RNA sequence: UCCGAUAUAGCGUAACGGCUAUCACAUCACGCUUUCACCGUGGAGACCGGGGUUCGACUCCCCGUAUCGGAGCCA
RNA sequence: AAUUAUUGCUCUUCAACGAGGAAUUCCUAGUAAGCGCAAGUCAUCAGCUUGCGUUGAUUACGUCCCUGCCCUUUGUACACAC
RNA sequence: GGUGAAAUUCUUGGAUUUAUUGAAGACUAACUACUGCGAAAGCAUUUGCCAAGGACGUUUUCAUUAAUCAAGAACGAAAGUUAGGGGAUCGAAGAUGAUCAGAUACCGUCGUAGUCUUAACCAUAAACUAUGCCGACUAGGGAUCGGGUGGUGUUUUUUUAAUGACCCACUCGGCACCUUACGAGAAAUCAAAGUCUUUGGGUUCUGGGGGGAGUAUGGUCGCAAGGCUGAAACUUAAAGGAAUUG
């Protein structure tokens, strides 16, 4: 059961057609240095831990 | 109202109008 | 669109695949791999000879598989069955092509793109149109952006390609032309003689068919299966 | 090491048809299209439909003995659109994961060298 | 009045242009005066690279794209969310975004 | 006379002997639109007739009814 | 002046309703929701309304996806102005 | 199969689909551009032949042979007409399925004439840059196409040369484009639509408020369809242009 433990450094803002999905640049706990974004349902603040079952799904950037 | 339809129309009636006469000479 | 059918038979079950059976493809002596793949077909019954409906089978198989490297990932080569024997089925070279993701890569407008085709025979009495294309390029310090030819180095650049591609067929029958295309030595040939009309970058030559053949020679296919 | 055939998607509009064949493509396995699985008239060519069609070649391959294919995928081509319908993706993206081996996807869409006429009149389709 | 210098189109010196077919209505229209727009996709799909590759032989080989051209008509290209409508001063404006 | 075929909601249509039987149209109502159209949601409506077989016939056999096609005629 | 019971009280009678389909309303903190009280209309009659207090959550702290409206651009042969 | 949804349609006689071929006719994609040639209409596969053309270079020749043009003449998209060939796609007409209050329309499926070619007519188009042709002058700027000139410039031949492709500078001719307004215009806009009340470089054609009307009649051309020329009676105070606010 891969489990992996990533903290937030930054929340890049709403997305989503009905403004549900926030994108944040969250880093690994371990293995520092090497991240990815992630789409999150909920609330989340600076410097959060998430929990994860895939690791290198990198959302789609709006830019 | 169009004027490519009058055009038509009116040639439509110059037909007429050379046919009938076509009866008398 | 499932209850839809209105009649099924203008006038008013045996499961097909327990009664097939599997081949596998050899390729000729030129190429680094002999496995191709695999084929189905029913058996030999007494009228119609499945034997008989295995000999003209044609499969297309990329270049990059036969020689093994992924270098020739495009270069689509289709091999046609002459011989069947033994269940190791025989086939012969039937010509190569480009995938269309690899053509359509080269053409980009602001440049000019050439082309040249001939007729040529080969000494075996084989007849192939081989099919060759260029495009110029933008040489290195250049300002301006298009970089088109002058529609006289083109008619000359076509009549060196065309010569050249004539003489590289006769004399080269099946064998040396087939072992010509695989490491790219033609189109090295067509640059040099084109580099001193315009630069030409993607000589990439092109796709090559067959048009007729002789009478079968079946030792001349057993020569290249070892 | 590997048996291979070729999946020939054709995915126009108002339909989806995925086929596997042999290498020779003259042996075809499980022709099944998108108006076999619904029963709409209307969802011939939707990505459900396919995902569904794309499940059953993938299932009747492991039966006669198909463990890998090849993918070449089609539009309409001709003098029609060229470009691939919406039942296209979920065809090739089902039957990746029932197991089968993927390979050299290409595109065999025809191209014509500016061909004969396209149907709708000199104005166009008029909606 | 005068909307354009152009006035639809890039015809200055041809006077026939031998129009070519839109795609979406199949209506004919100048080459010059088409709207051409390139649409260059990956083959799957930008997000679908995985189940491909993760079922692939020949490892990650080449993911190729698809390559075509597009014409359309003026009006099947506004319909389309596309070039629809600028302000005046900014239909002067050449440059692509 | 024989042979063969057909016969289920107001119309059309298909039936595994483990259910008085699905559907689209027509309507009953409720919906969604300024409004009118498209579209959605729950019902009522049905095996040509009569017998036999069968733990169980629309469905399997017999007869008749109406229709259709092909074949033959010494009171 | 109560007969088509004005209302209150007693006894008996003890029906649908087993949480409600397609749809649709209100709502960001003492707010929603539960509960009741005063006043209004009143000679009598609240299942209504206007206010008030008791107890008192969850979930947002955003978006233009649906709906509505505003501004700008755009077209007009309208100006009593679609 | 087709559509927003369907149905007409083809399907157990195997439709759609896959593979190997074969035939026919049309077309010339991507390259393809604020790019080229032509008097315009127009012209995009290779090659061979024939004749033609602009620009450039020129210390070659003639010598005013020139510009614009009533009359007259050549060419003239598509459609259409006559006669043969071809007749694959698309497809005025027509036939059908829908939609609709109606739908002989839009949408779907068929489908003749046509679409292609040879010989001959037609003589029209928003045939538009809605801007006649020739000549001179008036502000800058970069890009590009063709020719030419110069630079110990770059790259490749045989490091080397002549070359070919590039870079820089100049010049002629061309398709155009950007900024500004001494200037013009009613304005939109215009390097011409400027050098027009401070009104005159040469020349051809056309217009005189709106309808009737490019109609009637007469000619002339055409196989025809129709082309060119072309009124009057009568009727009317507005039609029209460009911009502004709603």
């Amino acid at each position: 059961t891969p489990v992996t433990l990533a903290k937030v450094i930054k929340v890049l803002g709403r997305t989503g057609s009905r403004g549900g999905v926030t994108q944040v640049r969250v880093e690994f706990l371990e293995d520092t240095s090497r991240t990815i974004v992630r789409n999150v349902k909920g609330p989340v603040r600076e410097n959060d831990i998430l929990v994860l079952m895939e690791s290198e799904r990198e959302a789609r950037r709006l830019r | 109202m169009r004027a490519k339809w009058r055009k038509k129309r009116t040639r439509r009636l110059k037909r007429k109008r050379r046919k009938v006469r076509a009866r008398s000479k | 669109a499932v209850g839809k059918n209105k009649r099924l038979s203008k006038g008013k079950v045996v499961d097909p695949f327990t009664r097939k059976e599997w081949f596998d493809i050899k390729a000729p002596s030129t190429f680094e791999n002999r496995n191709v793949g695999k084929t189905l077909v029913n058996k030999s019954t007494g009228l119609k000879s499945a034997s008989d409906a295995l000999k003209g089978r044609v499969v297309e198989v990329c270049l990059a598989d036969l020689q093994g490297s992924e270098d020739h990932s495009f270069r689509k080569i289709k091999l046609r069955v002459d011989e069947v024997q033994g269940k190791n089925l025989l086939t012969n070279f039937h010509g190569m092509d480009f995938t269309t993701d690899k053509l359509r890569s080269m053409v980009r407008k602001w440049q000019t793109l050439i082309e040249a085709n001939v007729t040529v025979k080969t000494s075996d009495d084989y007849v192939l149109r081989i099919f060759a294309i260029a495009f110029t390029r933008k040489q290195a310090n250049q300002v301006k952006r298009h970089s088109y030819a002058q529609s006289s180095h083109i008619r000359a650049i076509r009549k060196v390609i065309s010569e050249i591609l004539t003489k590289e067929v006769q004399g080269s029958t099946l064998a040396q032309l087939t072992s010509k295309l695989i490491p790219e030595v033609i189109n090295k040939e067509i640059e040099n003689a084109t580099k001193d009309i315009f630069p030409l970058q993607n000589i990439h030559v092109r796709k090559v068919k067959l048009l007729k053949q002789p009478k079968f020679d079946v030792g001349a296919l057993m020569a290249l299966h070892g | 090491s590997q048996v291979f055939g070729v999946a020939r998607i054709y995915a126009s509009f108002n339909d989806t048809f995925v086929h596997v064949t042999d290498l020779s493509g003259k042996e075809t396995i499980a022709r099944v299209t998108g108006g076999m699985k619904v029963k709409a008239d209307r969802d011939e060519s939707s990505p459900y439909a396919a995902m569904l069609a794309a499940q059953d070649v993938a299932a009747k391959c492991k039966e006669v003995g198909i463990t890998a294919v090849h993918v070449k995928i089609r539009a309409t081509g001709g003098t029609r659109t060229k470009t691939p319908g919406p039942g296209g993706q979920a065809a090739l993206r089902a039957l990746a994961r029932s197991g089968l081996r993927i390979g050299r996807i290409e595109d065999v869409t025809p191209v014509p060298s500016d061909s004969t006429r396209k149907k709708g009149g000199r104005r166009g389709r008029r909606l | 009045p005068k909307k354009r210098a152009s006035n639809g189109r890039n015809k200055k010196g041809r006077g026939h242009v031998k129009p070519v077919r839109c795609v979406n209505c199949s209506k004919s229209i100048p080459k010059d005066k088409a709207i051409k727009r390139m649409a260059i996709r990956n083959i799957v799909e930008a997000a679908a690279v995985r189940d491909l590759s993760e079922a692939s032989v020949y490892p990650e080989y080449a993911l190729p794209k698809t390559y075509n051209k597009l014409h359309y008509c003026v009006s099947c290209a506004i319909h389309a969310r596309i070039v629809r409508v600028r302000s005046r001063e900014d239909r002067k404006n050449r440059a692509p975004p």
